[PDB]
């Protein structure tokens, strides 16, 4: 009920970024949600003043048919301070990503109930367009805490653990992590049970909020199913020059992240100018050194640690056919995940929406494991990407991203 | 009288740590000192200004403007150093509505409301910045200070405070009158509507009237201004749009500055004018930017200027939105990285038209532009109506589907159909996914001494065929691209090969049909004319059979 002080970063003024173009229909979904939020004091307008500006738009959360407000705060996450007057941090819970059911529950609603320190509030300044900028934009600014800033969780952070805890102390086993506007539940029940806990997680909420509209939803997750992925060579009984080169390349490849992987008695197959689709008989050098590459490749990698205070880098490869690989790491060469899709979700002859969904699920697991969001290297113009890829997201977050425009060669390697 | 509701004054403050003007007064002539004073007694009669005692510490520069042909003088505040030292403010004006985008209207009438601008009062603290001194004649007194009570001309924040004031005060009216448009520039408000005249001209009444409520009056006489109106480049009809006259002068000698605007008229006119062409005169301009000096004009933009002036030989028009109707837009390959395209909802009557030029880069195809193309015109739709066109594309949609599902870049194109004028959009070359049994396979490689910039390419093969080129002025990696090129020079129509280059692959994969390198073309050249490629990678320096052998050829 007494807003807490937050200021930016030192020598750092407030977000001037650009509302990129949109649709009709989202203009006119924005337009009634925000005069509703003006009607209830979350929102205010304002004068020009007031020079500040957070690009908005509209999405729709997965298996919903409602219109739901996303502002991309991006910028003034970055130009705001860093809390750690109460708390230095959350310390990541390592425990969620090894419970077998995690459901996702948007509690963001929850935010509005917190009025916004009265000095911060023009920084989350922010533009309803219109079509052809034939009316001027409308223009607001937010009196309570915002969705999607990181100031949000942490000012209500004091206010959630009092919240939760009749149910966290009931129920011991439990993991509850806040991201944002998300709240990660995790349990090793059964999933019959576990919605209903997710739903009694649920009467805490509304009992105290005397109504959040997207509160009833559930997004659940299986991290105790999450897949790896090794390096595993091909078993074949005929070997061919091209199947002998292919491998070689991918074991020259291997041994950047392998120190002791040897090709040299598997180049020695090749000597000679044979033609690619010539049979080629395996020596027993090379088998033997073949058999001691499937040894070393089925150890993890040396000196892989995680350190918090590095970000973290996410590359993503088109594989074809509705597939998908991806990598998340720190330094080169040290993968702390990797992954494949391929269940990618009504869009087989969408590629950008493929991506987007792959976006999105990275990012959910890179916040389950670590708690923070990757900086992906996406396999797409930049173009292309900035034009679509607001319509096919649903989550209430948003990353970083840097676009590829050099083939990668290791994509050979991860298929 | 009539109370009327008070405009309430927006807070201004100055930027952090900065402090208010304090600007020598020029000295003026005893005749220019005369006519400020006359001036300044009138606009304080009025209100906009007041006289001040002198503690206050901050002053502006005033001068005399004599009227050209005229007996009267004008004032000017050059108020350029308070400017610096104002905060920044909210610019609506960012972005101008396209015509395109417009909706025909029956009738569209213009009020004055320049009597409306000084009765917006300037905010009370922010008064004592805008201090300046009208100097006493033969300086034996003290100069008259004056500071201004209303937004003053010439001041940053005057332009976004008076929109946002006049938009505060038409909000109710536009949002209790749904069937009219409203729209402000300058000092006029502009009232568009489909409504009978006996209507429209009530709904000017009634806004004649809603404007008194704040006391701001609107001359009886009314506007002189008339459809067609001549706004920001346009020539705005009810029912109709255009650009205004486009003129390509007549020169027997071009310079640099004929050039540049001479490109400016052509890209202005793009937008209605369709097929407009610009690439083999902005070619002229490349690098150079001396403002005076000419340049001879290749008969390839000799050319592109006489296409240009038989667009341009009659007036051209564009409609205006009808929101119930689907938007469509269609695309044409130009030639040398030029597009045009054209978005309409009834045939042969266009609401607008453009081009797009490929982006100065190494290596590209057609496939690449159209997509790039369909991007823009995305973009641009939902500014201007915000919605997506349906696209009419040159491109067979089985070519389509082999690209995007085998480019190794994630890409798509909204919803689209094929229309079929030539020059189609075509892929010149796909590669092989397997190696070929029984075509010929070459190991290839080459090398150059990055001293000497001699180097050699070339390839051996399964059936024993051999080739060394010895070559002068070149690189690593141009050997490697040399020794490919030799490859497909003499092998048959299909043909496997390998090569240790990431580089060369790293163009390949991109899959260009025309590149900046002669010698990628060359390749592009090789590759169209055969049956079957399949290219194959393997590591350098690894005793690689076959590439082993090439490589001790090469880089002897
Ligand atoms: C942007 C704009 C510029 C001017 C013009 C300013 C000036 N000078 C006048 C008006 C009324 C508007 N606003 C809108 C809004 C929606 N449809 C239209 N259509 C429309 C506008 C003018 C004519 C005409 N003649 C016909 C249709 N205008
Ligand atoms: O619909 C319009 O024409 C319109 C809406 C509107 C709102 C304002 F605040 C000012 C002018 C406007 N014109
Ligand atoms: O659709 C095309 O233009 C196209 C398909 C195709 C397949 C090939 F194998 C070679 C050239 C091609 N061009
Ligand atoms: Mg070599």
């Amino acid at each position: 009920i007494e807003t807490v002080p937050v200021k930016l970063k030192p020598g750092m003024d407030g977000p001037k970024v650009k509302q990129w173009p949109l649709t009709e229909e989202k203009i006119k979904a924005l337009v009634e949600i925000c005069t509703e939020m003006e009607k209830e004091g979350k929102i205010s307008k304002i004068g020009p003043e007031n020079p500040y500006n957070t690009p908005v738009f509209a999405i729709k959360k997965k298996d919903s048919t409602k219109w739901r407000k996303l502002v991309d705060f991006r910028e003034l996450n970055k130009r705001t301070q860093d809390f750690w007057e109460v708390q230095l941090g959350i310390p990541h819970p390592a425990g969620l990503k090894k419970k077998k059911s995690v459901t996702v529950l948007d509690v963001g609603d929850a935010y509005f109930s917190v009025p916004l320190d009265e000095d911060f509030r023009k920084y989350t300044a922010f533009t309803i367009p219109s079509i052809n900028n034939e009316t001027p934009g409308i223009r607001y600014q937010y009196n309570v805490l915002p969705q999607g800033w990181k100031g949000s969780p942490a000012i209500f952070q004091s206010s959630m653990t009092k919240i939760l805890e009749p149910f966290k102390k009931q129920n011991p086993d439990i993991v509850i992590y806040q991201y944002m506007d998300d709240l990660y539940v995790g349990s090793d029940l059964e999933i019959g049970q576990h919605r209903t806990k997710i739903e009694e997680l649920r009467q805490h909420l509304l009992r105290w909020g005397l109504e959040p509209p997207f509160l009833w939803m559930g997004y659940e997750l299986h991290p105790d199913k999450w897949t790896v992925q090794p390096i595993v060579l091909p078993e074949k009984d005929s070997w061919t020059v091209n199947d002998i080169q292919k491998l070689v390349g991918k074991l020259n490849w291997a041994s950047q992240i392998y120190p002791g992987i040897k090709v040299r008695q598997l180049s020695k197959l090749l000597r000679g100018t044979k033609a690619l689709t010539e049979v080629i008989p395996l020596t027993e050098e090379a088998e033997l050194e073949l058999a001691e590459n499937r040894e070393i490749l089925k150890e993890p990698v040396h000196g892989v640690y995680y350190d918090p205070s590095k970000d973290l880098i996410a590359e993503i490869q088109k594989q074809g056919q509705g597939q998908w690989t991806y990598q998340i790491y720190q330094e080169p060469f040290k993968n702390l995940k990797t992954g494949k899709y391929a269940r990618m979700r009504g869009a087989h002859t969408n590629d950008v929406k493929q991506l987007t969904e792959a976006v999105q699920k990275i990012t959910t697991e890179s916040i389950v494991i670590w708690g923070k969001t990757p900086k992906f290297k996406l396999p797409i113009q930049k173009e292309t990407w900035e034009t679509w890829w607001t319509e096919y997201w649903q989550a209430t977050w948003i990353p970083e991203w840097e676009f590829v425009n050099t083939p990668p060669l290791v994509k050979l390697w991860y298929q | 009288m009539v109370p009327i509701s008070p405009i309430e004054t927006v807070p201004v403050k100055l930027k952090p740590g900065m402090d208010g003007p304090k600007v020598k007064q020029w000295p003026l002539t005893e005749e220019k000192i005369k006519a400020l004073v006359e001036i300044c007694t009138e606009m304080e009669k009025e209100g906009k200004i007041s006289k001040i005692g002198p503690e206050n510490p901050y002053n502006t520069p005033v001068f005399a403007i004599k009227k050209k042909d005229s007996t009267k003088w004008r004032k000017l505040v050059d108020f350029r150093e308070l400017n610096k030292r104002t905060q920044d403010f909210w610019e609506v004006q960012l972005g101008i509505p396209h015509p395109a985008g417009l909706k025909k209207k029956k009738s569209v009438t213009v009020l004055d409301v320049g009597d409306a601008y000084f009765s917006v009062p300037l905010d009370e603290d922010f008064r004592k910045y805008t201090a300046f001194t009208i100097p006493s004649i033969n300086n034996e007194t003290p100069g008259i200070r004056y500071q201004y009570n209303v937004l003053p001309q010439g001041w940053k924040g005057s332009p976004a405070i008076f929109q946002s004031s006049m938009t505060k005060i038409l909000e109710p009216f536009a949002a209790q009158n749904p069937d009219i448009v409203i729209y402000q520039y300058m000092d006029d408000l502009y009232v568009g509507s489909d409504l009978e005249i006996g209507q429209h001209r009530t709904k000017i009444e009634e806004l004649r009237q809603h404007l008194l409520r704040w006391g701001l009056t609107t001359p009886d006489k009314k506007h002189q201004k008339e459809p067609p109106f001549l706004w920001m480049g346009y020539e705005l009809h009810p029912d109709k749009w255009t650009v205004q006259p486009i003129v390509l002068p007549e020169k027997d000698s071009w310079t640099v500055n004929d050039i540049q605007k001479l490109v400016g008229k052509l890209n202005w006119a793009s937008q209605i004018y369709p097929g407009i062409k610009v690439r083999q005169l902005s070619k002229l301009l490349r690098g150079t930017k001396a403002l005076t000096e000419v340049i001879p004009l290749t008969e390839e933009a000799e050319l592109e200027l006489a296409e240009n002036r038989e667009i341009l030989k009659e007036p051209v028009h564009g409609v205006y939105y009808d929101p119930s109707k689907d938007l469509i837009a269609e695309i044409q390959k130009q030639g040398q990285g030029q597009w045009t395209y054209q978005i309409y909802q009834e045939p042969f009557k266009n609401l607008k038209t453009g081009k797009y030029a490929r982006m100065r880069g190494a290596h590209t195809n057609d496939v690449k532009q159209l997509t790039e193309a369909v991007q823009k015109i995305t973009t641009e739709s939902i500014v201007i109506w915000g919605k997506t066109p349906k696209f009419k594309l040159p491109i067979q949609k089985e070519t389509w589907e082999t690209w995007w599902t085998e480019y190794w870049q994630a890409t798509w194109i909204p919803e689209w159909e094929f229309v079929n004028t030539p020059p189609l959009v075509k892929l010149w070359y796909q590669l092989e996914k397997e190696p070929i049994v029984g075509a010929e396979t070459f190991y290839v490689d080459g090398a150059a001494n990055r001293e000497t910039k001699l180097g050699k390419a070339g390839y051996v093969t399964n059936k024993g065929r051999q080739k060394v080129v010895p070559l002068t002025n070149t690189t690593n990696q141009k050997t490697e691209l040399q020794a490919i090129y030799l490859a497909l020079q003499d092998s048959g129509l299909e043909v496997n090969i390998v090569t240790d280059s990431q580089y060369a692959l790293g163009i390949i994969q991109a899959q260009p049909d025309k590149s900046e390198s002669e010698l990628v073309n060359q390749i592009i050249e090789q590759l169209i004319k055969k049956e079957k490629v399949y290219l194959a990678w393997v590591p350098a320096h690894k005793g690689i059979g076959g590439n082993e052998q090439v490589d001790k050829l090469v880089s002897a």
